[PDB]
């Protein structure tokens, strides 16, 4: 039970980190469009 | 930058597939506890 | 960019909270195993 | 078995995310070089 | 035991990933002022 | 930016080590299923 709970925790962390990654990709693309 | 765009797309696609797969496995594992 | 800033703050706070929760759960898990 | 399968899933996610992270580092360095 | 160890491994990887994500956010913010 | 570069390198080396450790542990764990 507690191992499965910990997997839920880490998956949630990965999901949140993916949102951050998508944000950084968006930001770089905007800057690239402008400084080119 | 053209190669960069391609690689961003490929890895974005892969991560999405892995997260979906993980979500499905998580639900299966939680059911199996019972 | 205003929304971007808002969302960076939201997800950073959430990840920090999830990391803390996971650290706590890892400690409990090790205690249980011992 | 199913827990170990999930660990494989999560490790693969972390590895792919790290690839994407390294792509963003490349992008930032390129833009920095162009500006500064 | 070996499953618990692997959860610690992945947790630590996620932590390191988070430091790198925070660094990339810093870089984007530094560039954004100049490029806009 | 010199500090930024150093920090990127340090955390990249750290996560690579952790990923390698995790890959090895994963291989062992999968074999232990038998
Ligand atoms: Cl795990
Ligand atoms: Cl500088």
């Amino acid at each position: 039970s507690d191992i499965v709970q910990q997997q839920n925790n880490l998956l949630r962390a990965i999901e949140a980190q993916q949102h951050l990654l998508q944000l950084t990709v968006w930001g770089i693309k905007q800057l690239q469009a402008r400084i080119l | 930058w053209m190669e960069w765009d391609r690689e961003i797309n490929k890895y974005t696609s892969l991560i999405h597939s892995l997260i979906e797969q993980s979500q499905n496995q998580q639900e299966k594992n939680e059911q199996e506890l019972l």
